[PDB]
């Protein structure tokens, strides 16, 4: 379907950014939207082939879009401001009589200083012996904390294989310091298995948190390790007890 | 312009009627519905200019006076939980297919818990963490989890966990903190929980 890149982007206030959209082949119409947290998508601009027929949604002159060959489109935002923080969506359709197909979106977070960027710390909490005795089930909890921006994807891996069944991850990262605008975040996830599965010491559980941060093009002058895109994991082995 | 209720709750397997208000629309105007699942981009659901328009998942209904429309989900499942947008685009003139998404309605689909077994468990601490974690789980879908009255205590909202292998669903919430006075016995004190909730001792 429709693809977008980068999927995540953190930028320092005042820097320029470029968001790319690769629409479905042959789709004449392309739409760009800006979606702020807890809000619905807001229309930005429209293209019919290479012609930008309606750009009434562009916030200011800092926003510019192009679709030079009637296919790939780029949305550029110059001198980014905190208010630009949002998920930018792109969609394409064959034409007016047809439905729109959306990309996965590009989540942009604009921060005052890149020193605000931190990777998550990850910890796994083993099941309660009481839950095991009472329900014959075992719930593991993963906590990802202290990260910024809120650009993460958490997954569970058992014996080297990703699991989907029995997992429940929070929809959105929580602010550790609600009062601060550059507050770091925390995210939790649960993996529930049968008691017998947890009691097997041969079973290996790993909580993996993919963090999206700085790239090679970003400068870094802090003493700590550069907070680049990376995975941070925590593990636990089954226990007989 | 259209308006919809801010949110709506439904139980799995139940049909769901999502209402939409709008100015009288002509017999040539179409109503479109899109939905957006968590952290995903929007997706088309259905559109039409009359009632009795449908597909697998849903049907569209338009009131006789054309002042309201309804998206009917025949059999809601957990995966149907999402934000639903009722859109009334322009037809004719210089229209090109522009869609104006409003705020939409948040649909939450609750699991039908056959055998509630509410309990609060303390999980084993982690060597690299100074936090203590408490798990409130297996309670009926009618139970609501509130935020704590402490800034040092973090509590997530309830979420559903589906163990498809055993066709078993459960509701749960987590609370954690590094405070010394923090204990699972009081972690969820700001929430109205079942009186028969199990607290291991």
């Amino acid at each position: 379907g429709v693809s977008q890149s980068p999927r995540y982007k953190v930028a320092k206030r005042g820097q320029d950014v470029a968001l790319r959209c690769d629409p479905i082949s042959g789709h004449v119409s392309l739409f760009w939207y800006q979606q702020a947290l807890g809000q619905g998508p807001e229309f930005l601009t429209y293209f019919q082939n290479e012609a930008q027929l309606d750009k009434s949604g562009l916030p200011s002159d800092r926003f510019f879009a192009e679709r030079p060959e009637g296919s790939v489109s780029t949305l550029k935002i110059q001198r980014t401001q905190q208010e630009d923080s949002a998920v930018y969506l792109c969609a394409s359709s064959l034409g007016q009589a047809y439905e729109q197909y959306f990309g996965p979106g590009t989540r942009l977070t604009v921060t005052e200083d890149l020193k605000n960027v931190f990777p998550p710390e990850v910890a796994v909490f083993e099941p309660s012996e009481a839950e095991i005795s009472h329900t014959q089930k075992a719930t593991l909890v993963c906590l990802a904390t202290g990260f910024y921006p809120d650009h993460v994807e958490l997954s569970w891996w058992v014996n080297g294989k990703e699991v989907h069944s029995g997992v429940s991850t929070d929809p959105q990262p929580l602010k550790e310091q609600p009062a601060l605008n550059d507050s770091r975040y925390c995210l939790s996830s649960r993996l529930r298995v049968s008691a017998t599965f947890w009691q097997n010491p041969r079973n290996h559980f790993r909580c993996q948190v993919q963090f999206y941060g700085l790239s090679e093009n970003d400068e870094w002058t802090q003493d700590r390790a550069k907070p680049v895109t990376q995975i941070v994991s925590a593990e636990a082995w089954g226990r007989a007890d | 312009k259209t308006t919809q209720p801010n949110s709506m709750e439904s139980n799995e397997e139940e049909p769901v009627h999502l209402p939409c208000n709008h100015s009288t629309i002509s017999g040539t105007d179409y109503i479109h519905w899109y939905r957006q699942l968590p952290s995903q981009g929007p997706e088309y659901v259905i559109h039409g200019l009359t009632s009795n328009v449908n597909n697998r998942m849903a049907s569209l209904a338009i009131a006789e006076d054309r002042k309201s429309s309804t998206l009917i989900l025949h059999r809601a499942t957990l995966r149907d939980a999402a934000v639903y947008y009722c859109i009334l685009p322009l037809a004719g003139g210089t229209s090109y297919g522009k869609l104006t998404f409003g705020q939409g309605t948040i649909l939450t689909v609750h699991p039908n818990i056959q055998n509630p077994d509410p309990a609060v468990y303390q999980l084993r601490d982690s060597k690299s963490s100074d936090k203590s974690v408490c798990l409130f789980t297996d309670f009926d879908s009618q139970t609501n989890v509130s935020q704590s009255k402490d800034s040092d205590v973090y509590i997530t909202d309830k979420t559903v966990l589906d163990m498809r292998s055993m066709d078993f669903k459960s509701n749960s919430a987590v609370a954690w903190s590094n405070k010394s006075d923090f204990a699972c016995a009081n972690a969820f004190n700001n929430s109205i929980i079942p009186e028969d909730t199990f607290f291991p001792s």
